[PDB]
């Protein structure tokens, strides 16, 4: 059904009325969104199905009806947007510096917002609308605050 | 089952709201998908 370019509300019917899980970006006709979201279940988009087409857990990334598409990466020295969607409220756009996530297998850039669980795989933006990656998977650090990395997937 | 639901559109907006500092973590990532703080 409804698969214009832009970024999507992902809910559910199973709990209390409508429910928002998470987000998700459509972009050349694949939606991306974060594992965790869907835990890799089929969606639906009016009257038509997305099934799933490539998913990994420890990424925590997820595509339907192709192979990931978003390729764009932080520069290690702008500042970025997370186009926000929360549940309930309307898309807002918030802009940040990005810190760091020092790991043993490279840096990966990490906004420091915090959100509710359900705003999970709403996307990072660059200067020129281009997504960077998903918020949603990240730390709780030792204040207590949340931060989310910039979880980016590979073109093939 | 689950549904999708537009919310808008990609863009940048200039004039946004500019908050959020920029830490410096050290962390470990394990086969689950989970990020775990290294100290
Ligand atoms: O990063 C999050 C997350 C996003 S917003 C969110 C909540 C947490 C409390 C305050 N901020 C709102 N939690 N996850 C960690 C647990 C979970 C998971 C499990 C297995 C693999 N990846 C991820 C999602």
């Amino acid at each position: 059904g409804e698969t214009t370019d832009g970024v999507y509300r992902v809910m559910t019917r199973r709990l209390l009325g409508s429910t928002q899980v998470g987000v998700g970006v459509m972009q050349e006709g694949v939606f991306h969104t974060m594992w965790h979201v869907t835990k890799g279940a089929a969606l639906r988009s009016g009257e038509g199905r997305l099934d799933p087409y490539w998913g990994d857990v420890k990424q925590d990334l997820v595509s339907y009806c192709g192979p990931w598409k978003l390729d764009a990466a932080w520069d290690g020295l702008s500042e970025v947007q997370l186009l926000a969607v929360p549940p309930g409220e309307r898309a807002k756009n918030i802009q940040t510096l990005p810190g760091i996530f020092k790991t043993k297998d490279g840096d990966i850039g990490a906004v420091a917002l915090d959100y509710p669980a359900g705003t999970s795989g709403s996307p990072i933006l660059d200067k020129c609308g281009r997504v960077i990656g998903l918020y949603g998977n990240g730390v709780v650090i030792k204040n207590g605050s949340y931060v989310s990395a910039i979880t980016q997937g590979k073109r093939e | 089952d689950m549904y999708i639901e537009r919310a808008g559109d990609i863009t940048w907006e200039k004039d946004a709201e500019v908050t959020g500092n920029s830490p410096r973590l050290d962390v470990a990532l394990d086969e689950s998908g989970d990020f775990s703080l290294v100290e």
